[PDB]
Protein backbone atom coordinates (compact mmCIF):
# COMPACT_ATOMS: atom_id res chain seq x y z
CA UNK A 1 0.00 0.00 0.00
CA UNK A 2 2.65 2.66 0.93
CA UNK A 3 4.73 1.62 -2.21
CA UNK A 4 1.35 2.48 -4.16
CA UNK A 5 0.36 5.61 -3.10
CA UNK A 6 4.14 7.12 -2.99
CA UNK A 7 4.01 5.96 -7.20
CA UNK A 8 0.55 7.92 -7.18
CA UNK A 9 1.97 10.98 -5.76
CA UNK A 10 5.23 11.21 -7.53
CA UNK A 11 3.35 10.88 -10.73
CA UNK A 12 0.39 13.09 -9.65
CA UNK A 13 3.28 15.85 -9.03
CA UNK A 14 5.06 15.10 -12.15
CA UNK A 15 3.02 17.24 -14.41
CA UNK A 16 3.76 20.64 -11.98
CA UNK A 17 7.55 19.73 -12.42
CA UNK A 18 7.17 20.20 -16.41
CA UNK A 19 4.73 23.26 -15.82
CA UNK A 20 7.48 24.89 -13.81
CA UNK A 21 10.32 23.98 -16.35
CA UNK A 22 8.34 25.79 -18.95
CA UNK A 23 7.65 28.50 -16.90
CA UNK A 24 11.35 28.04 -15.75
CA UNK A 25 12.68 28.66 -19.31
CA UNK A 26 10.24 31.63 -19.90
CA UNK A 27 12.27 33.11 -16.97
CA UNK A 28 15.25 32.78 -18.55
CA UNK A 29 13.98 33.69 -21.98
CA UNK A 30 12.98 37.18 -19.58
CA UNK A 31 9.18 37.82 -20.89
CA UNK A 32 7.69 37.89 -17.44
CA UNK A 33 8.72 40.46 -15.78
CA UNK A 34 8.60 43.68 -17.73
CA UNK A 35 4.64 44.12 -17.16
CA UNK A 36 5.38 44.18 -13.09
CA UNK A 37 7.89 47.10 -13.91
CA UNK A 38 5.32 48.72 -16.21
CA UNK A 39 2.83 48.19 -13.50
CA UNK A 40 5.47 49.70 -10.49
CA UNK A 41 6.14 52.48 -12.69
CA UNK A 42 2.18 53.04 -13.31
CA UNK A 43 1.97 53.40 -9.68
CA UNK A 44 4.86 55.29 -8.24
CA UNK A 45 3.75 57.67 -10.78
CA UNK A 46 0.30 57.99 -9.52
CA UNK A 47 1.64 57.99 -6.01
CA UNK A 48 3.58 60.94 -7.40
CA UNK A 49 0.95 62.98 -8.61
CA UNK A 50 -1.44 62.29 -5.39
CA UNK A 51 2.07 63.58 -2.90
CA UNK A 52 2.35 66.43 -5.19
CA UNK A 53 -0.91 67.49 -4.61
CA UNK A 54 -0.95 66.69 -1.00
CA UNK A 55 2.36 68.97 -0.56
CA UNK A 56 0.62 72.14 -2.39
CA UNK A 57 -2.65 71.93 -0.50
CA UNK A 58 0.05 71.31 2.80
CA UNK A 59 1.53 74.87 2.13
CA UNK A 60 -1.21 76.78 0.98
CA UNK A 61 -2.98 75.97 4.27
CA UNK A 62 0.27 76.44 5.78
CA UNK A 63 0.42 80.21 4.65
CA UNK A 64 -3.38 81.44 6.12
CA UNK A 65 -2.38 79.40 9.50
CA UNK A 66 0.83 81.69 9.50
CA UNK A 67 -1.58 84.57 8.65
CA UNK A 68 -4.35 83.52 11.16
CA UNK A 69 6.90 84.55 4.72
CA UNK A 70 4.27 84.59 1.92
CA UNK A 71 6.10 85.43 -1.20
CA UNK A 72 8.97 82.58 -0.11
CA UNK A 73 6.57 79.92 0.45
CA UNK A 74 4.68 80.49 -2.59
CA UNK A 75 8.45 79.86 -4.30
CA UNK A 76 8.70 77.25 -2.40
CA UNK A 77 5.49 75.78 -3.90
CA UNK A 78 6.27 75.99 -7.25
CA UNK A 79 10.12 75.38 -6.69
CA UNK A 80 8.39 71.63 -5.31
CA UNK A 81 5.80 71.28 -7.69
CA UNK A 82 8.58 71.30 -10.49
CA UNK A 83 10.56 68.69 -8.48
CA UNK A 84 7.63 66.65 -8.83
CA UNK A 85 7.47 66.91 -12.62
CA UNK A 86 11.13 66.35 -12.68
CA UNK A 87 10.14 63.24 -10.66
CA UNK A 88 7.31 62.20 -12.70
CA UNK A 89 9.70 62.83 -15.92
CA UNK A 90 12.45 60.60 -14.46
CA UNK A 91 9.86 57.97 -13.81
CA UNK A 92 8.67 57.70 -17.28
CA UNK A 93 11.90 57.48 -18.57
CA UNK A 94 12.67 54.87 -16.00
CA UNK A 95 9.57 53.03 -17.17
CA UNK A 96 10.40 54.07 -21.23
CA UNK A 97 14.39 52.70 -21.22
CA UNK A 98 13.93 49.44 -19.02
CA UNK A 99 16.74 46.72 -18.44
CA UNK A 100 14.97 43.54 -18.82
CA UNK A 101 16.89 43.73 -22.63
CA UNK A 102 20.51 43.52 -21.50
CA UNK A 103 19.98 40.26 -19.46
CA UNK A 104 18.75 38.73 -21.96
CA UNK A 105 21.31 39.53 -24.25
CA UNK A 106 24.10 38.57 -22.31
CA UNK A 107 22.32 35.12 -21.83
CA UNK A 108 22.63 35.14 -25.55
CA UNK A 109 25.92 36.00 -25.53
CA UNK A 110 27.40 33.50 -23.34
CA UNK A 111 25.67 30.55 -24.61
CA UNK A 112 26.44 31.70 -27.82
CA UNK A 113 30.33 32.31 -26.56
CA UNK A 114 30.99 28.97 -24.78
CA UNK A 115 30.10 26.91 -27.82
CA UNK A 116 31.71 29.48 -30.02
CA UNK A 117 35.06 31.24 -29.29
CA UNK A 118 36.46 28.68 -26.39
CA UNK A 119 37.35 26.31 -29.07
CA UNK A 120 38.71 28.94 -31.35
CA UNK A 121 41.16 30.44 -28.13
CA UNK A 122 42.28 26.66 -27.83
CA UNK A 123 43.53 26.49 -31.45
CA UNK A 124 44.76 29.92 -31.24
CA UNK A 125 47.12 28.26 -28.64
CA UNK A 126 48.00 25.15 -30.33
CA UNK A 127 49.31 27.38 -33.10
CA UNK A 128 51.13 29.86 -31.38
CA UNK A 129 52.94 26.63 -29.38
CA UNK A 130 54.00 25.06 -32.66
CA UNK A 131 55.08 28.19 -34.00
CA UNK A 132 57.32 29.05 -31.46
CA UNK A 133 58.33 25.81 -31.49
CA UNK A 134 59.74 26.32 -35.00
CA UNK A 135 61.39 29.63 -34.56
CA UNK A 136 63.09 28.04 -31.62
CA UNK A 137 64.66 25.70 -33.53
CA UNK A 138 65.19 28.04 -35.67
CA UNK A 139 67.45 30.42 -33.40
CA UNK A 140 68.95 27.24 -32.16
CA UNK A 141 70.41 26.72 -35.45
CA UNK A 142 71.45 30.10 -36.06
CA UNK A 143 73.24 30.07 -32.74
CA UNK A 144 74.94 26.86 -33.45
CA UNK A 145 76.33 27.38 -36.34
CA UNK A 146 77.54 30.93 -34.60
CA UNK A 147 79.63 28.70 -32.00
CA UNK A 148 80.59 26.17 -34.37
CA UNK B 1 10.50 -0.20 -11.96
CA UNK B 2 11.60 0.81 -8.49
CA UNK B 3 8.28 0.19 -7.09
CA UNK B 4 7.96 -3.30 -8.77
CA UNK B 5 11.51 -4.11 -7.77
CA UNK B 6 10.73 -3.27 -4.04
CA UNK B 7 7.08 -5.39 -3.94
CA UNK B 8 8.94 -8.72 -5.30
CA UNK B 9 11.79 -8.47 -3.13
CA UNK B 10 9.28 -8.77 -0.06
CA UNK B 11 7.16 -10.57 -1.84
CA UNK B 12 10.34 -12.71 -1.90
CA UNK B 13 11.32 -12.38 2.30
CA UNK B 14 8.28 -13.25 3.14
CA UNK B 15 7.95 -16.87 1.94
CA UNK B 16 11.30 -17.47 3.70
CA UNK B 17 10.56 -15.70 6.51
CA UNK B 18 7.59 -18.13 7.36
CA UNK B 19 9.74 -21.28 6.09
CA UNK B 20 11.89 -20.77 9.18
CA UNK B 21 9.21 -20.55 11.92
CA UNK B 22 7.16 -23.49 10.11
CA UNK B 23 10.45 -25.60 10.26
CA UNK B 24 10.99 -24.71 13.94
CA UNK B 25 8.02 -24.99 15.84
CA UNK B 26 7.13 -28.92 15.16
CA UNK B 27 10.82 -29.90 16.16
CA UNK B 28 9.86 -27.42 19.26
CA UNK B 29 6.68 -29.63 20.02
CA UNK B 30 8.82 -32.76 19.37
CA UNK B 31 11.23 -31.43 22.00
CA UNK B 32 8.33 -31.41 24.48
CA UNK B 33 7.92 -35.03 23.16
CA UNK B 34 10.76 -36.55 24.27
CA UNK B 35 11.10 -34.59 27.10
CA UNK B 36 7.37 -36.21 28.65
CA UNK B 37 8.94 -39.91 27.36
CA UNK B 38 12.73 -39.23 29.39
CA UNK B 39 10.47 -38.45 32.70
CA UNK B 40 8.81 -42.20 32.55
CA UNK B 41 12.01 -44.51 32.84
CA UNK B 42 13.95 -41.81 35.48
CA UNK B 43 12.75 -44.20 38.45
CA UNK B 44 13.59 -47.15 37.47
CA UNK B 45 16.74 -46.28 35.78
CA UNK B 46 17.82 -44.32 39.20
CA UNK B 47 16.64 -47.51 41.46
CA UNK B 48 18.48 -49.96 38.61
Amino acid sequence: KAASGTTGTYQEWKDKAQNLYQELLTQEGQASFQGLKDNVFDGLVRVTQEFHMKVKHLIDSLIDFLNFTTEVLRNLQDLLQFIFQLIEDNIKQLKEMKFTYLINYIQDEINTIFSDYIPYVFKLLKENLCLNLHKFNEFIQNELQEAS
Amino acid sequence: ELSATAQEIIKSQAIATKKIISDYHQQFRYKLQDFSDQLSDYYEKFIA
